[PDB]
């Protein structure tokens, strides 16, 4: 029986928690306190904006996240960047994509 | 015929969504259909006693002037004076009862390792502190049951330490050690002024206690955007 | 901005305790720490519980004092008892601490 | 594109249009630090392992 | 006292008693884990 305290979805922490059990006697069971962070290893300041260098600072403060910029793409929310395209002497503005299979159009 | 006037606790109003008058008067003589002024500063008469003994062996017939008022009435700081009208008194008395702002500083605590090891029984406080009115209700709640009142007991209010206008209070739910030790869920709850919302929900579980192992699993993958 | 340190006694048939704190065996001023009255218990009437609840500074906590809570009683064997709190008093908190390179 | 402009390497990016895309353009960056890079800096700082 | 004894965690409360002292006596407590540092184990699997 894993319990999920919290989850920060753009910041992939997964904060858990189970009580193992023992033998019955007088307490000794171990509380334990159980997270999952995956580290993108690839992302920017913004995982948005290209313009802005690799990261290398990985800040994690459990209580800030128990209750912006993050490291971790979504999958459900979009994640779009103003990008300037040029055909020929004029220019369009136009949106992207910054990953695909993400929410695409249904 | 004592004279004295008692304000109700700003507790009443959160358990029954209340307001219930009383003047505090201490063995008055007993005599057929009494009739007690309790005015406010408008004037307006009080609604007759209900749920009264007439008759008492101690001779203790306290003139309570029952009656239901909003509490923004009570909340503006309008004089009460309990006017005792009797026989016995040709010219009654007045007493006039008034009165003239931190959030409060809530958070449960869990119980001892040697209260668990004694194995008799489990004790959990929820401290209540940083408050400056005087009256507070704590009341404890487990997945929405109510309890006895006589298993929970609320603190005198005692001015605290650093901070004089402030005031504390501890409040107990003390329990089985079996129920605390399988998990079982218990919620504190404050009934308080100056508080943004009405009441704040407190919770500790065993699982949400102290915990002893940490197992922080950090994966240094490339692949990145897909949990 | 502080650490509060509350001490839970129970079990007052005589209905008569006082509660001292000290820091390294010197006594501190009565102001600081301040005793309940005692109050009847719901299991037994006869058994009652009193407390002591302590304000110091976080940084006070954070250097590990003895803190502890001497409670004196006439039915105790040598009329007090006292319990010592630190950093590290409760479990021995071992780490199962995990990296994965995959 | 020249070898110091690799050194202390600037955003490149790859735009394409096409009709399948879902927002019909995508962008792909790359600099010296993530197209297979030498080295993996990364500085990883955890506070408030006790929660609340 | 035995080593099962030790092993089952009793208190093990030392008292002592002397004139010098604020309370005329003093308690402290002894158990296996009344030292035990925190015990901090790595792991690196790829
Ligand atoms: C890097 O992050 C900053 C964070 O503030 C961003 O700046 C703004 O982000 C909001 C979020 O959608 C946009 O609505 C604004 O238009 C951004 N400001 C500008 C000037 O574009 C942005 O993602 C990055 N910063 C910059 C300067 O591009
Ligand atoms: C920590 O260990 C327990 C086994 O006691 C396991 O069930 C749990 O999944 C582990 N935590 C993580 C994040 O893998
Ligand atoms: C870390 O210590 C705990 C405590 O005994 C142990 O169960 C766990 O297996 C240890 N971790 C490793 C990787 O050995
Ligand atoms: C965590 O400790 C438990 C002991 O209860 C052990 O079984 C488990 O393997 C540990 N987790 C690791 C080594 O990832
Ligand atoms: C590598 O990271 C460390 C710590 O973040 C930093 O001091 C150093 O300048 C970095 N070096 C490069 C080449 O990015």
């Amino acid at each position: 029986e894993r319990i999920v305290l919290v989850d920060n979805k753009c910041k992939c922490a997964r904060i858990t928690s189970r009580i193992i059990r023992s033998s019955e006697d007088p307490n000794e069971d171990i509380v334990e306190r159980n997270i999952r962070i995956i580290v993108p290893l690839n992302n920017r300041e913004n995982i948005s904006d290209p313009t802005s260098p690799l990261r290398t600072r990985f800040v994690y403060h459990l209580s800030d996240l128990c209750k912006e910029t993050c490291y971790t793409y979504d999958r459900n929310k979009c994640y779009t960047a103003v990008v300037p395209l040029v055909y020929g002497g004029e220019t369009k503005m136009v949106e992207t994509a910054l990953t695909p299979d993400a929410c695409y159009p249904d | 015929i004592r004279v004295f006037a008692i304000p109700p606790s700003f507790a009443s109003i959160f358990l029954t969504k209340s307001t219930k008058l009383t003047c505090l008067v201490t063995d008055l003589t007993t005599y057929d259909s009494v009739t007690i002024s309790w005015t406010r500063q408008n004037g307006e008469a009080v609604k007759t006693h209900t749920n009264i003994s007439e008759s008492h062996p101690n001779a203790t017939f306290s003139a309570v002037g029952e009656a239901s008022i909003c509490e923004d009435d009570w909340n503006s700081g309008e004089r009460f004076t309990c006017t005792v009208t009797h026989t016995d008194l040709p010219s009654p008395l007045k007493q006039t009862i008034s009165r003239p702002l931190h959030r409060p500083d809530v958070y449960l605590l869990p119980p001892a390792r040697e209260q668990l090891n004694l194995r008799e029984s489990a004790t959990i406080t929820c401290l209540v502190t940083g408050f400056s009115p005087a009256d507070v209700f704590v009341q404890w709640m487990q997945r929405g049951q109510p309890l006895s009142p006589e298993k929970y007991v609320t603190s005198a209010p005692m001015p605290e330490p650093q901070a004089p206008g402030r005031y504390f209070a501890h409040s107990i739910l003390t329990v089985s050690e079996e129920e605390w030790n399988t998990g079982e869920t218990y919620t504190c709850v404050v009934a308080h002024e100056a508080l943004p919302n009405r009441v704040t929900e407190r919770t500790v579980d065993k699982s949400t206690g102290k915990p002893t192992l940490y197992n922080v699993s950090l994966v240094m993958s490339d692949t990145a955007g897909t949990c």
